[PDB]
RNA sequence: AGUGGUAAAGGAUGUGGCGCCGCGAAGACAGCCAGGAGGUUGGCUUAGAAGCAGCCAUCCUUUAAAGAGUGCGUAAUAGC
C-alpha cells in the first residue's frame, strides 16, 4: 500500500523505515504496506 | 504411557460435564461421569479453590481424596464473596468480620509455597482484594 | 541516581544480621520447582537469605561498606548469596545441600561461606553438608583426652 | 432415510407466465409422486402450504441434482423452502433438539464447536475417546440446523456426519438462530437494469443481476454491505439527453455477477427468499416482495 | 538533497544545533542465559478465564520481585 502522504505507522508496533527518502513504513502485516515517497 | 495431566475441578459437586470432562477424559485418562465420584469427594471440599484435580488412570478412578483450597480462596473462603452477581462488584454482603478471615486460617493454612505461620493477615490481605475484601 | 540509597541499603542489612553467610548460584529451577527449594528455606533453614539470588557487583562489592573479608569465593555466573546469617546456619546446610544436588543435573552449585568469621573453601563447604554441631571440634578431644586407657582396656 | 429438507411451493409471483406450461399446483404435484418411485435416497413430505414441500434428500448437493433437473425439464420453483412451526403454543418454540459430533480428529474441535456454540448449539456433552476423535452432541432445533449440514461439510471436509431430531417441543428461546449476515438486495419494482441506476449505490456491496435485467419487487439483485436491508431502484439509469452539449464527459462502467451458482445462491437466503427457478434461470425474492409488506409481518414484540 | 535552479496543508527512530532529561560502578540500554514463583483457579460465563473470551475488581503472603498478568489463542485450559 502507498499514499503521498499520510503514515503514522499502525500495527500497533510497525516500523518507521528510512529508505531512499523514501518514508516507508514496514511491518509485520501486509496491511501496512506504508509506501509514501 | 504414562503421562497425565493437570486439572482442577470444583469442591462439593461431583457431576462430571465439560470439565470431567473433555479435558481427562482425551489427552489422557479413563471413563467419564466422574461426576457420581465428584460428589462423594468433592461433598467435604469445595468453596475456595480446591485443586486435586483431574486425571485419568487405567480405569480410569477415581474420586476420594482431594487438595482443598487454592491460596487467597481458602484465606477469605470464610467471607461469602456472594457479590459479583452483576458487574464487577458491588454492594450488600461484601465484609467477612475482620476476625473471621484469620479464624477461617487459622488451620485453612498448611499446604503452600515453602511455609506460612499466618494466612490470615498477609494471606487474606491478597486474596481478599482479589474478591473485594481491600 | 539511581543505585546506592535503595536496595543497596538493605543487602547488607538483611546480610549483616550476623556472621555465618555463603553463596549458591541459584536460578536454573522452574517457578514451581524453584518456589520449593527456596520456600522451603524456611524448614532446613529460617527465612535465612540463603541468597535470595541478588546478581553481581553489588553483592560482591558490598562486602566494602561490610567488610565481611570480601567473600571473595566466586562473584562471577549466577549469585544467590546463601544468607545463613540472617535465620541459623550451621548444619542446616545439608538441607539445602540434597535438596539441591538430589533433583535435577546440580541444582544449585554453591559459591563462598564465612565460618563465623574465616573464609569457608570452596571444596570445603559441600562435604560439611551437615553443619558440625561443634561435636566434631569436641570428637577428639574428651574422647581423645582420655583413650590412654581404652588401649588401656 | 439421508436428511435435508426443501420447502416446495408454486411461483405464485407476478412475473408471467411464463418459464414454460408447468408452474402450478397440479403439473408439480405430478412430478413430486414421480420421483417417490426412482429415487431412493429422496423423501418427500406434505407441509402446511399446499405450495410446499418438505424434499428430504440426501447429502446438500443432493437436493441441488433434482432442482437442476426440474429447470432442464421446464418448471420454475422456488427453494427451500418448508419452515417450521411455533408451538406449542403459549409458547416460544417447543421444537425438539438433537446433536451428534462428527471426528475429528482434533483438527475441527475448535472449528465445529464455534458454529454450534454461536448458534445456542448448546453441547448436551461431547463424548470424547483415547483414539483421537470426540463426538459433540449439541442439541440444535430445525431453525438453526438447516444450511449448517452444508457449511458442516467445509469445516471437517467431508469426515464428518451427526444428524438429530428433537427433544422437547421449546420455544425457540429469545435469539435468532439466522438470518444471515450481509442483507440482501432487494428491487422496487418490474422493469430492467439500468446503468445509470446500478452505478450509484453500486459500492455498497455486491449486485446480482445486470442490464437492461428487467426484474420485479422483492426480487433480490446483490447484497448490502452491512447487515441492513433495503430496496432502491433505478432504470433509470437516468437521464437523457442532449442537447447541451458536450463533449466531456465520464462513461460508468459496471461489473458484471457475481453470478450463480445455485448452489451458491440458496443458501444466501434465510428467513423467506424462496429462490424462484426456472427451465432457463434462477432467481431469488423475498417471502414478501412489496417492502411495506415485509414490515406487516414484522412486527415484532411484544 | 543537487535545495541552488519558485509552492502551501501537512507528514515523518532527515542533517546538524540547543537550552535540557536516564547513568544505582548499590557498573548502564538493543544484543545474552535461565526462572519465568505458590493463594493467584468466579464476579457473570464456568461449554472456558484457572492473566492470553464481555460489566469492575486494584488485596496477601512470597523472592529471581513480586505484571489488579501489555501480548500469539482455542474448549476451557494447555505453550510462547
Amino acid at each position: 500500500m502507498k499514499v503521498r502522504a499520510s503514515v503514522k505507522r499502525i500495527c500497533d508496533k510497525c516500523k518507521v523505515i528510512r529508505r531512499h527518502g523514501r518514508v516507508y513504513v514496514i511491518c509485520e502485516n501486509p496491511k501496512h504496506k506504508q509506501r509514501q515517497g | 504411557v504414562v503421562a497425565v495431566v493437570k486439572l482442577q475441578l470444583p469442591a462439593g459437586k461431583a457431576t462430571p460435564a465439560p470439565p470431567v470432562g473433555p479435558a481427562l477424559g482425551q489427552h489422557g485418562a479413563n471413563i467419564m461421569e466422574f461426576v457420581k465420584a465428584f460428589n462423594a469427594a468433592t461433598a467435604n471440599m469445595g468453596d475456595a479453590i480446591v485443586p486435586v484435580e483431574i486425571t485419568i488412570y487405567a480405569d480410569r478412578s477415581f474420586t476420594f481424596v482431594t487438595k482443598t483450597p487454592p491460596a487467597s480462596y481458602l484465606i477469605r473462603k470464610a467471607a461469602g464473596l456472594e457479590k459479583g452477581a452483576h458487574k464487577p462488584g458491588r454492594e450488600k454482603v461484601g465484609r467477612i468480620t475482620w476476625e473471621q478471615v484469620l479464624e477461617i486460617a487459622k488451620q485453612k493454612m498448611p499446604d503452600l509455597n515453602t511455609t506460612d505461620l499466618e494466612a490470615a493477615a498477609r494471606m487474606i490481605a491478597g486474596s481478599a482484594r482479589s474478591m473485594g475484601v481491600e | 541516581k539511581r543505585n546506592v540509597e535503595l536496595l543497596a541499603t538493605l543487602k547488607e542489612n538483611l546480610e549483616r544480621a550476623q556472621g555465618s553467610f555463603f553463596l549458591v548460584n541459584y536460578q536454573g529451577l522452574p517457578a514451581k520447582e524453584t518456589h520449593a527449594l527456596r520456600q522451603a528455606l524456611k524448614q532446613n533453614g529460617a527465612r535465612l537469605f540463603v541468597a535470595k539470588n541478588t546478581l553481581i557487583r553489588l553483592a560482591l562489592k558490598e562486602l566494602g561498606l561490610p567488610e565481611l573479608d570480601g567473600l571473595q569465593g566466586p562473584s562471577a555466573v549466577v549469585f544467590y548469596e546463601d544468607p545463613v546469617a540472617a535465620a541459623k546456619t550451621l548444619v542446616q546446610f545439608a538441607k539445602s545441600n540434597p535438596k539441591g544436588i538430589p533433583q535435577v543435573k546440580s541444582g544449585l552449585l554453591q559459591g563462598q561461606i564465612l565460618t563465623a568469621k574465616d573464609v569457608e573453601a570452596l571444596a570445603e563447604l559441600p562435604t560439611m553438608d551437615e553443619l558440625r554441631a561443634e561435636l566434631v571440634g569436641v570428637l577428639q578431644a574428651p574422647m581423645a583426652e582420655l583413650v590412654g586407657v581404652l588401649g588401656g582396656v | 432415510e439421508p436428511t435435508v429438507s426443501m420447502f416446495f411451493c408454486v411461483n405464485t409471483s407476478p412475473f408471467c407466465g411464463k418459464e414454460g406450461k408447468f408452474v402450478t399446483s397440479r403439473q408439480i404435484l405430478d412430478r413430486l409422486n414421480k420421483e417417490l418411485v426412482h429415487n431412493v435416497a429422496l423423501r418427500v413430505e406434505e407441509t402446511e402450504d399446499a405450495d410446499a414441500f418438505r424434499v428430504s434428500g440426501r447429502g446438500e448437493l443432493h437436493l441441488s441434482v433434482l432442482i437442476e433437473n426440474m429447470r432442464r425439464e421446464g418448471f420454475e420453483l422456488a427453494v427451500s423452502r418448508p419452515k417450521v412451526i411455533f408451538r406449542e403454543i403459549d409458547g416460544r418454540k417447543q421444537e425438539p433438539y438433537e446433536n451428534v459430533t462428527l471426528d475429528v480428529e482434533e483438527q475441527h474441535q475448535g472449528s465445529v464447536m464455534q458454529a454450534l456454540g454461536e448458534r445456542k448449539g448448546d453441547l448436551k456433552n461431547m463424548n470424547p475417546d483415547g483414539k483421537g476423535r470426540v463426538r459433540l452432541d449439541y442439541v440444535i432445533p430445525s431453525r438453526g440446523l438447516i444450511g449448517f449440514r452444508s457449511e458442516f461439510m467445509t469445516m471437517t471436509s467431508g469426515t464428518g456426519l451427526l444428524y438429530s431430531t428433537f427433544s422437547h417441543y421449546d420455544d425457540v428461546r429469545p435469539g435468532e438462530v439466522g438470518q444471515r449476515q450481509n442483507g440482501v438486495l432487494i428491487s422496487n419494482g418490474q422493469g430492467k437494469a439500468v446503468a445509470f441506476a446500478l452505478f450509484g449505490l453500486q459500492d455498497r456491496g455486491k449486485l446480482f443481476l445486470g442490464h437492461g435485467a428487467e426484474v420485479y419487487e422483492g426480487q433480490i439483485i446483490g447484497i448490502h454491505s452491512r447487515s441492513n436491508d433495503l430496496t432502491v431502484n433505478c432504470l433509470t439509469g437516468k437521464k437523457l439527453t442532449n442537447m447541451r452539449a458536450s463533449g466531456a464527459d465520464e462513461a460508468v462502467v459496471l461489473v458484471p455477477p457475481i453470478r450463480m451458482t445455485l448452489e451458491q445462491a440458496l443458501e444466501f437466503i434465510d428467513d423467506d427468499e424462496l429462490v424462484e427457478v426456472t427451465p432457463t434461470s434462477i432467481r431469488i425474492r423475498k417471502r414478501h416482495l412489496t417492502e411495506n409488506d415485509r414490515r406487516r409481518a414484522n412486527r415484532a414484540p411484544k
